[PDB]
């Protein structure tokens, strides 16, 4: 069937535009990464990684 | 002619076959807030009164 | 389960399950002590025999 | 990451959630019970009129 969307219809019957973003947040190789800057590497020193 | 707030009219619904899905046609129904029973599991129950 | 949708059925079932586990632990906790006391009495009986 | 885009009626906005049924969520588009991500729904009566 087909909805009839008209400006006369009250609020609630007006069409709404929806977009959903689905992620894959788990331990897996990265493909998309946010804004961050890389840095150097150190070894045999108690540091935060 | 819905009655005033200080004198609200109580309507009792007797034995019938209620279908809590045709409501969306009569009024816009922007929000459907429920306490206890959820509107999802609403068409498959039997009520006392 | 029939009256409520899964989204909050999860939290309700969480409450029920944590309550019933808390109830169940006390039973074995007391059973261990009673078994220890009975074992002491049994050792005394074996010595008497 | 995936982006899914479409347009619905206003009364069916609440139906796009885990563990919901009805018309849109049972015959057209179903979300998993453990969906992780974001949804964005907004009015578009300016265009669809």
């Amino acid at each position: 069937q087909s909805y009839g969307f008209r400006p006369t219809y009250g609020v609630g019957h007006q069409p709404y535009r929806v977009v959903v973003l689905s992620f894959e947040l788990l331990h897996a190789p990265a493909t998309v990464c946010g804004p961050k800057k890389s840095t150097n590497l150190v070894k045999n020193k108690c540091v935060n990684f | 002619r819905f009655a005033s707030v200080y004198a609200w009219n109580r309507k009792r619904i007797s034995n019938c076959v209620a279908d809590y899905s045709v409501l969306y046609n009569f009024a816009p129904f922007f929000a459907f807030k429920c306490y206890g029973v959820s509107p999802t599991k609403l068409n498959d129950l039997c009520f006392t009164n | 389960l029939s009256r409520l949708d899964p989204p909050e059925a999860e939290v309700q079932i969480d409450r029920l399950i944590t309550g019933r586990l808390q109830s169940l632990q006390t039973y074995v906790t007391q059973q261990l002590i009673r078994a220890a006391e009975i074992r002491a009495s049994a050792n005394l009986a074996a010595t008497k025999m | 990451v995936y982006a899914d885009s479409f347009v619905i009626r206003g009364n069916e906005v609440s139906q796009i959630a885990p563990g919901q049924t009805g018309n849109i969520a049972d015959y057209n588009y179903k979300l998993p019970d453990d969906f992780t991500g974001c949804v964005i729904a907004w009015n578009s009566n300016k265009l669809d009129s």
